[PDB]
RNA sequence: GGCCAGCAUCAGUUUUGGUGGCAGGAUAAAUCCAUAGGAAUGUAGCUUGCCUCGGUAAGUAUUAUAGCCUGUG
RNA sequence: AGAACUGGCGAUGCGGGAUGAACCGAACGUAGAGUUAAGGUGCCGGAAUACACGCUCAUCAGACACCACAAAAGGUGUUAGUUCAUCUAGACAGCCGGACGGUGGCCAUGGAAGUCGGAAUCCGCUAAGGAGUGUGUAACAACUCACCGGCCGAAUGAACUA
RNA sequence: GCAGUCAAGCGUUCAUAGCGACAUUGCUUUUUGAUUCUUCGAUGUCGGCUCUUCCUAUCAUACCGAAGCAGAAUUCGGUAA
RNA sequence: UUUGCUCCACACAAUAUAGAUGGAUACGAAUAAGGCGUCCUUGUGGCGUCGCUGAACCAUAGCAGGCUAGCAACGGUGCACUUGGCGGAAAGGCCUUGGGUGCUUGCUGGCGAAUUGCAAUGUCAUUUUGCGUGGGGAUAAAUCAUUUGUAUACGACUUAGA
């Protein structure tokens, strides 16, 4: 009887969205749009990650759907206090995005033992649970 | 010519024994080094007075920086430029961060417009618009909504690999 | 240009529903069900308050901002179809030939036959598309109606029968025979 | 890395399509091609099957049966668009040529096979919204190609069974998951986290 | 003895990284801090009309329960 | 086809312009290493399916000088501009009402009343009406538009430039 | 040789149904010239007959648009070899 | 047929390799949308979650992986078998039943390794063929010559002949 319509929400270029920057000299460091230039541009503020205030292209970070609110236009010092009122620091590590790219991070760094413990330890990870799935 | 900046040029036609201490005329000029700023300047000097190079001298050249580069400004650009058949002065406005962001993308959309090589253009003015509604162009207008915001649909991410294992989604 | 924004309004009356999926559009009302496949468009539908679906394009060129209004028409017209319907009546007209049209089956398949048009020995078929209804309205002389949900499908099945009747090798200012649509409105009255 | 890379071509741009694959044969790649019939051409279908026209009408005029040869089928012409963009007339492009397969549809040694794709070469990721773009299997059957019903029908009996066994996958796979989700609060799978896996 | 190599310490040529200390500019411009003055894509408050929680639409209100701009230091 | 200055080819390989005496780059003993020129870096093919701002969709698209062709004239295709206009004291478009009187204004014509033609380019009522924008009449009569209105409510129109 | 653009005029009225002055932009290489690059230790020099193929600037046939297309006839034009 | 032919198994020989060196690891569809999980009124449904690449998943320790002693658990895996089903697009593969036997690094022990000398691919794969030894299986044609004329330059074709 009532309408049904596919929501399809996109992240929206907005000012106080949380952006990650994935190549400059951020380079994985979370900012926020201070606002909207162009269509691909915005001026964006990392002064919690050390992000320096700058003009930035569009391609050059990643939408999250992470959002505080902040007023247009605002200074480095009104952005670092938002982004700390909002906790957006930990609502961003609370993420399985973030977990994955530590995951990666903690993969990358391991050594050779610690890659040989971890064959170890999923080899006996994964006798029980093979052991489970053959009972169930 | 390349990524800009702007350069104060001052030149002095150089004194002789009649008249000490000429008139010190200055410019500001968008060049991406000073000596193409110091040719552009003696160019344009040429243009407006009768003196040149070996008549003159260059009292001091300054790089201008922007005084708030991390302000978002919109800026309305004269220029004068030459087509194919005549030459035309053009009014445009351009949202940056710096008189250098905008000049930059003045020259990027002068050529993609216009086709107008740089030589062929000649920076009128440029000035911050700083009162909303004293912008007329509705491509600048747009962006000075309250509360502007807009999704990026079909988002293209890029590969590193030259096989994926996954029939990818545009999803953002 | 390329408007960040633009968007169109489509008002949904109380006995209608629509089930818009990606862009597969389904539209039910007390006359019947209209479905409607736009993949080719390129524009994002929204549901409001039950009442009124936003349809946008983002960051669109004119092209693409004309066909979001064509879209809104369309859905519009569909909605119009399962609430009002769409009728089309068609006037024969001829100087001396009467022209003679039937509703006629062939294997099940409901042809409107015409014969006579212009002294023609040849009769000339024309498929009734599903959905349409063709009934020869009386205290009208010459007079065909073709009702249903859908104005495409009503106004293309009108279309075929006007161009069947298309007058060969004559000056055709002056042999004005044929059957013309002579009114485009709705099944019922003055909704 | 695998020993055999097959690329299901649907929706794949077959020009750029058809350079990663003369790169990867030239370097010495295994490629098997399947799913000609849904490779994507840019540009309208009136304009392709022009094109294609334009292709026709080159004959030897004395012999027509020296003249180039027109293949009608997908594979045949993402084939032509392989072979004009390898060095195929000497024998190391012959032998990058050996290296290749191109099937319409998913023949059975490759149904039952992992297939991949080529993001650089995707429709939906290169072609800007909008743009217009032809289909293989159609432009193949409007110049000639006899075969689109058959391989409809086949595929269509390929996708039924391999529905059937993506659901038993599936299925298999929610068990799995709900094993390793239990003991996951033990000891090792601590240690593991610790370590990152 | 001969053939083919490996390593180390050097020499000539060169290629590609990590890192330290200085100099200049508007003794960078910025950020930041302080201060003065403002308007708005007008924040809090206040006024008018609405009603399905409770907000909304229009006014007034220049920092207040957001901020921003310009000048100066 | 004939002169001037220079540089070249002849007499000259090499890299580039696919190919080519003359063009671009560079002139050459036999080798090694490095860097480049002109030219290039999807694949052929060595080298970024590089980055960035725009523009273009062509049922004959276009894609690097010499060079292997295209013009005048056009196009609410699309883009960006110039100048002048209308507009919340209601812009344009859309539907409906009016569109008179003096007046068949004067004259040429067999007849011509606003409307085959010349001149005169006026006012009263006027929100408004032209001695007339068209259709129609043998001339009439009659529809039609300029012009003004009723309804909706914010941007719109014209001539140009490339 | 063929094709455009402008539009003073023709077309009873009406520039563009069909035409179209004064001008002007082109295309073609089935004219004839211009040139002398190839061939003078030799490319058999007219035309016809025969036979194949190609082009389209389409005479006819197919389907159409326009007319100063009532019909008939005809004219202009489009896709089309 | 001067013991022929063929299939299997092993052994020994040659023969090369467009180029193995952990695993080609299987939905379909859409991309201005989807995958998965869950729930119900089973839908173009609600809710939650994921993506932002395979940077994954599986595998992976032991004289190139030896010989042995246990503990825990009835798992994992190899093998020859075996039960049944499915797969014709090029099926030549997929799934499954039961038992036997080997290994298990899931955990804890004991012994061995050296001298290839400071590295040398330091030889571990698959591709054909030959030959020998064992076992199983089968026991023809075609061409020439002759003949036919539905054929024909000659070849070829098309007929016939114990
Ligand atoms: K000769
Ligand atoms: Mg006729
Ligand atoms: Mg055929
Ligand atoms: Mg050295
Ligand atoms: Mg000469
Ligand atoms: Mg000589
Ligand atoms: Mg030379
Ligand atoms: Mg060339
Ligand atoms: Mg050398
Ligand atoms: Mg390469
Ligand atoms: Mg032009
Ligand atoms: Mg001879
Ligand atoms: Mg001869
Ligand atoms: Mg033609």
């Amino acid at each position: 009887t009532d309408s049904i319509v596919k929501a399809s929400n996109w992240r929206l270029v907005e000012v106080g969205r949380v952006v990650l920057i994935k190549k400059g000299q951020s380079a994985g460091k979370l900012a926020a749009i201070v606002e909207i230039i162009d269509q691909k541009k915005v001026l964006i503020d990392g002064p919690k990650a050390g992000v320096p205030r700058q003009a930035i292209n569009l391609g050059q970070v990643v939408l999250t759907p992470l959002t505080f609110a902040l007023p247009r236009g605002a200074r480095t010092a009104t952005v670092s206090k938002k982004w700390a009122a909002a906790a957006v620091c930990e609502k961003w590590a609370a993420s399985s995005w973030a977990k994955k790219i530590a995951q990666r991070e903690r993969r990358a760094a391991l050594t050779d033992f610690e890659r040989f413990q971890v064959m170890v330890l999923r080899k006996q990870k994964r006798y029980t649970v093979k052991k489970a799935l053959a009972k169930a | 010519m390349a990524h800009f900046k702007e350069y104060q040029v001052i030149g002095r036609r150089l004194p002789t024994e009649s008249v000490p201490e000429p008139k010190l005329f200055r410019m500001r000029i968008f060049a991406s080094n000073e000596v193409i700023a110091k040719s552009r300047y003696w160019y344009f000097l040429q243009k407006l007075h009768k003196v040149k190079k070996a008549s003159g001298e260059i009292v001091s050249i300054n790089q201008i920086n922007e005084a708030h580069p991390t302000k978002v400004k919109n800026f309305g650009v004269w220029v004068r430029y030459d087509s194919r058949s005549g030459t035309h002065n053009m009014y445009k406005e351009i949202r940056d961060v710096s008189r250098v962001a905008a000049v930059e993308t003045l020259y990027q959309d002068m050529a993609a417009r216009h086709r107008a090589r740089f030589r062929s253009i000649h920076i009128l003015k440029v000035a911050e618009i700083e009162k909303t509604a004293d912008v007329k162009r509705q491509y600048v207008k747009q962006f000075l909504t309250k509360d502007l915001k807009f999704p990026l649909p079909h988002r293209v991410q890029k590969s590193t690999k030259t096989f994926s294992y996954k029939r990818p989604s545009t999803f953002y | 240009m390329k408007y960040i924004q633009t968007e169109q309004q489509i008002e949904v009356p109380e006995g209608v529903t629509v089930s818009i999926k990606s862009r597969i559009v389904k539209v039910v009302g007390p006359r019947g069900t209209l479905t409607k496949n736009l993949k080719h468009i390129d524009v994002t539908f929204t549901k409001v308050n039950n009442q009124l679906i936003k349809v946008a394009v983002h960051n669109g060129g004119r092209k693409h901002v004309a066909a979001l209004r064509t879209v809104k028409s369309l859905v519009d017209n569909m909605i119009t179809g399962v609430t009002k319907g769409y009728k089309y009546k068609m006037r024969y007209v001829y100087a001396h030939f009467p022209i003679n049209v039937n509703i006629v089956e062939k294997d099940g398949a409901k042809f409107i036959e015409v014969r006579n048009f212009l002294g023609d020995k040849k009769i000339r078929n024309v498929p009734v598309r599903d959905g349409v209804t063709i009934e020869f309205s009386t205290n009208v002389k010459d007079e065909i109606v073709l009702s249903g949900n859908s104005v495409e499908d009503v106004s293309q099945n009108a279309a075929d029968l006007q161009q069947i009747c298309r007058v060969r090798n004559k000056d055709i200012r002056k042999f004005l025979d044929g059957i013309y649509v002579s009114h485009k409105g709705f099944i019922t009255e003055d909704l | 890395v695998e020993p055999v890379v097959v690329i299901d071509g649907k929706g794949h741009l077959v020009g750029r399509l058809a350079s990663v694959v003369a790169k990867q044969l030239l370097n010495g790649q295994k490629i098997v091609v399947v799913r000609a019939e849904e490779l994507n051409i840019s540009g309208e279908f009136f304009r392709n099957k022009l094109k294609y026209h334009d292709f026709l009408r080159k004959a030897t005029a004395f012999n027509k049966t020296r003249g180039p040869f027109h293949f009608r089928a997908p594979s045949r012409i993402f084939y032509k668009a392989l072979r004009g963009m390898v060095s195929h007339k000497t024998a190391r492009g012959k032998a990058a040529l050996e290296r290749l397969k191109v099937f319409e549809g998913i023949p059975p040694p490759y149904d039952k096979k992992k297939r991949v794709v080529v993001p650089q070469a995707l429709r939906v990721l290169r072609l800007k919204p909008g743009r217009k773009y032809t289909t293989l299997g159609k432009l193949s059957t409007s110049v000639g190609w006899k075969y689109e019903d058959v391989v409809a029908k086949l595929e269509a009996k390929r996708k039924v069974s391999s529905a059937e066994y993506y659901a038993k996958k599936r299925a298999f796979t929610k068990k799995v998951a709900s094993a390793n989700a239990t003991a996951a609060e033990s000891d090792v799978a601590k240690q593991l986290a610790a370590l990152g896996y």
